[PDB]
DNA sequence: TTAGAGAATTGGAGAGTGTGTTTTTTTTTTTTT
DNA sequence: CACACACTCTCCAATTCTCTAA
């Protein structure tokens, strides 16, 4: 259509030519400036911006987006042509290419694409609004496109042949072999006119170290749900992405790719088979992806655990007590894991605590016992059967590794997971067979658990595992096990009616008159208060000794010796060292042993 | 003729990168002499194998480290090379199942597997796994 | 294409005796007592001039090749010239 | 006695022909629940 | 379908046989 030779003048004219001012109204050529660099290898990427083109000349842009593959490899030709022009330095050697290259360059004193070390890419122009997957359609094919997604699968960076160097072994010739295609034919005998006018029979040896790679990635993009039709499953996208784009984004990112809309090329006989019909890949260009002094004067304030307590559910009224026993949930202990259950009937705010603390954690997950029809709690296998590659994906225990996992209705989990909660709680990790190969997964997390009781509602007269229908074997590995009651109260009815109706005719919560922490200042404050690591004093053991024998006595005179054990004693010191911790103080103290000992104590007086 | 050979696209002569591993051998004694000491255990035990620091090789010469990193295929052959010079320089007539093989080892890794890339390819790496 | 031939044409008073002239100059002997290594180098250097010469073929038969080669006009003219001056 | 010019036989380059390919669910049955 | 392998046949020319002169 254009003259592309005409096209090159025009691409290097923008980029010796174009300059923004970035400082004090300071003219700088931010183009110029990136090929200096290049030149001299300190950078290897040029984003090239389709927004600064488009402020002299609109058509190129056009072209640019209508035609987007011819137009990178000439703005990359252009590139290579204009970096003569900017060398004033010397590279320091540091890949072995460069070495390679360098004793090229003296023997050749004494293969472009070869040379070419460095990628250019294309950043959108702000025209092109961002689709969908499922609106990148055949008309698009060839051209520039912004595509929002979730990415869900990602490879291995592997290394990609770009240029294949061979050296002969008859001539001591370097032969070169650009590589456009997905596949390639090696080669096999010298093609120097040498070994041929002689028949010499001297053969190619692949030199990897004289060769260039690229490095190569491989991923999947994922509509977003809410953005999917009604009735429809989500569309996924492949996208090739190579070089400094590489390793920007990980499973689960919310990305926006812009990139080039292509065919897969085939070969051998899917060419045959498959007619006119071709897949798609997107060409990957751009991947982006979707308190110390002022607060430590408001925390300066004694309100400011139960402040964060108080910030830890406003919705919920009287649980005080349970929102410290969350705090320390997400403070965790010196090394740790804090393990937490909340009992109750169905149909109660015992949910709401999971939701909010999954929504506060910065690690979290939240699914329920009930048989997953999707990863459960534990690992599982993907076949990814267009090409066939098993795939292990997470689930909830492995993606909240580092950080916490709520669980609803727990009491419903079976015994092939309560095996995995076991093997969690115990060594805090899991263990899966992806092709009869077994693989190990982290899950270094606190499990925040939420029962029912199995039959009709809770009943005091029975014993817990009476209630709830799930052994002492996990109900003892948590720290504090609560009853989170409900009984039918006039004047707090009211209130959460009027609460939940100016939820729903507002969408907003109503004005409580307090005010509590914002979310973020919360998540500071916990970071600042668990990079801490305090530790107890020696003195205190004797004290730490006096209140366990006497809450265990008090168990045996009252309660028909009721069931504790030194792993009370150990739930207690780590209560103790959380709320060291959470208070910022490397010194457990008297007032952390007695506030440990009474979350326990009335955490058991919910349950009684 | 040895003395004539380069490590192809690399400038290192490889008769230089025998000489100075085997001075390495020679005079390198202070992991508190040290690997003729091991080849004196090779001569005895009849184990085909030298295990070699990389941080004594490091230690010793900044440089032969260097080369010995970047291109492994051809220097620790080199390295097999001027061990058994030096083992049937001594030992005159003790019998070997196969010539020594020289098993450079870094003491942690210097890479993991997530950051392995293109660039790395044909170079010695240490790495830690399962 | 051009098929090549070891003849008495092609390359042996061209790449071949003409070079085989030069090709001891820089030579190394050490003479008695060490005949084998003497014998070993020269081996190496005729070889390295056939292999340059002749690439088809292996050492013993470009020498069976070249014997019968010594039978014609260019060659023993060119050996006589040689013997003689340049 | 050597070797070189003309005729016939053998080596192999290359032109032409033919072949092969790109975990999942519902249901039964015995034993064990 | 169509792009690589696998196999056969033919022609071309390079080498060796035969007869002659230097
Ligand atoms: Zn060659």
């Amino acid at each position: 259509l254009k003259d592309y030779a005409l096209e090159k003048e025009k691409v290097k004219k923008f980029l010796q030519e174009f300059y923004q001012d970035d400082e004090l109204g300071k003219k700088q050529f931010k183009y110029g400036n990136q090929l200096v660099r290049l030149a001299h290898r300190e950078q290897v990427a040029l984003y090239v911006d389709l927004d600064d083109v488009a402020e002299d000349d609109p058509e190129l842009v056009d072209s640019i987006c209508e035609n987007a593959r011819r137009y990178a490899k000439l703005f990359a030709d252009a590139v290579q042509e204009l970096l003569p022009q900017y060398k004033e330095r010397e590279v320091v050697n540091k890949d072995v290419l460069d070495v390679y290259i360098e004793h090229r360059l003296m023997m050749e004193q004494r293969p472009a694409e070869l040379m070419r070390r460095f990628e250019l890419y294309f950043q959108g122009p702000s025209s092109n609004k961002p689709r969908v997957i499922r609106e990148v359609r055949a008309d698009s094919v060839g051209k520039l496109v912004t595509v929002r997604g979730i990415v869900t699968r990602v490879s291995e960076v592997k290394p990609k042949m770009v240029v294949a160097t061979y050296t002969c072994d008859q001539c001591g010739a370097e032969t070169y072999q650009p590589i456009q295609s997905p596949t390639f034919m090696p080669l096999i005998m010298c093609p120097s006119q040498e070994c041929q006018t002689n028949r010499s029979g001297g053969r190619l040896y692949l030199q990897t170290r004289g060769s260039r790679f690229i490095k190569f990635q491989e991923m999947k993009m994922q509509e977003h749900s809410d953005q999917v039709p009604v009735g429809n499953i989500p569309r996924s996208i492949t996208v090739l992405v190579e070089g400094e784009n590489t390793r920007i984004a990980q499973p689960g990112d919310h990305v926006s790719v812009t990139g080039i809309f292509l065919p897969i090329l085939r070969t051998g006989f899917r060419q045959v088979v498959q007619g006119l019909l071709s897949e798609t890949y997107l060409e990957a260009h751009r991947i982006v992806k979707m308190l110390t002094r002022e607060e430590l004067r408001q925390i300066a304030e004694e309100d400011f655990y139960e402040k964060l307590a108080a910030s830890i559910a406003p919705e919920i009224y009287g649980h005080e007590d349970v929102k410290k026993a969350l705090l320390l949930l997400l403070v965790g202990g010196v090394d740790g894991n804090i393990n937490i259950c909340l009992m109750g009937d169905p149909g109660v705010a015992k949910s709401q605590l999971l939701s909010y603390i999954d929504r506060l954690a910065p690690r979290s997950q939240y699914t329920t016992g009930r048989g997953s029809s999707g990863v459960g709690l534990t690992a599982a296998v993907l076949r990814d059967s267009v090409s066939g590659e098993l795939t292990l994906e997470g689930g909830a225990l492995v993606l909240a590794d580092q950080g916490v996992c709520c669980i609803d209705e727990f009491d419903k989990m079976a015994e092939a997971d309560r095996t995995a909660i076991h093997e969690v709680m115990e060594q805090q990790t899991i263990s899966i067979a992806k092709a009869g190969i077994l693989t190990t997964l982290n899950a270094r997390c606190s499990i925040l658990a939420a029962a029912n009781p199995a039959y009709g509602r809770y009943n005091p007269r029975r014993s817990l595992e009476q209630n709830i229908q799930l052994p002492a074997a996990l109900l003892s590995r948590f720290d504090l096990l609560w009853l989170i009651q409900d009984r039918p109260d006039r004047d707090n009815d009211l209130r959460l009616a009027q609460h939940i109706t100016y939820v729903h005719q507002h969408s907003r919560q109503p004005p409580s008159q307090f005010e509590p922490l914002d979310m973020k200042l919360m998540r500071r404050y916990i970071a600042m208060c668990r990079e801490k690591q305090p530790m107890v004093p020696e003195s205190l053991a004797d004290y730490i000794t006096a209140a366990y024998v006497e809450m265990r006595r008090e168990a045996w005179a009252s309660k028909d010796a009721t069931y504790t054990s030194a792993r009370t004693l150990l739930a207690i010191l780590r209560l103790s060292t959380a709320l060291a911790r959470l208070r910022m103080v490397d010194v457990v103290e008297k007032e952390d042993v007695n506030e440990a000992i009474r979350l326990m104590e009335m955490s058991k007086d919910s349950l009684l | 003729l040895g003395q004539k050979l380069v490590i192809w696209g690399t400038d290192v002569n490889v008769a230089a990168c025998k000489e100075n591993f085997q001075r390495f051998l020679q005079r390198f004694i202070d992991p508190l002499p040290l690997y003729m000491q091991r080849l004196g255990e090779i001569n005895v035990i009849g184990e085909p194998f030298l295990n070699v620091n990389c941080e004594h090789i490091k230690s010793f010469d900044k440089n032969l480290y260097r080369q010995l990193i970047s291109y492994p295929q051809e220097v620790i052959p080199t390295f097999d090379m001027a061990v058994n010079e030096i083992f049937f320089d001594r030992y005159p007539d003790s019998i070997l199942e196969h010539q020594i093989q020289v098993r450079p080892f870094n003491a942690l890794k210097t890479k993991n597997m997530r950051n392995l890339n293109p660039e790395d390819i044909d170079q010695l790496i240490t790495i830690s796994g399962m | 294409r051009n098929i090549p031939k070891l003849d008495a044409q092609r390359l042996i008073s061209e790449r071949g005796l003409p070079a085989l002239r030069h090709v001891f100059d820089k030579a190394k002997f050490k003479g008695k007592g060490h005949e084998a290594e003497d014998l070993k180098m020269l081996i190496r250097h005729m070889e390295h001039w056939a292999h340059r010469l002749f690439p088809k073929l292996q050492f013993e038969d470009f020498i069976d090749r070249v014997e019968y080669l010594g039978s014609k006009k260019e060659v023993q003219t060119c050996l006589k010239r040689i013997r003689l001056d340049l």
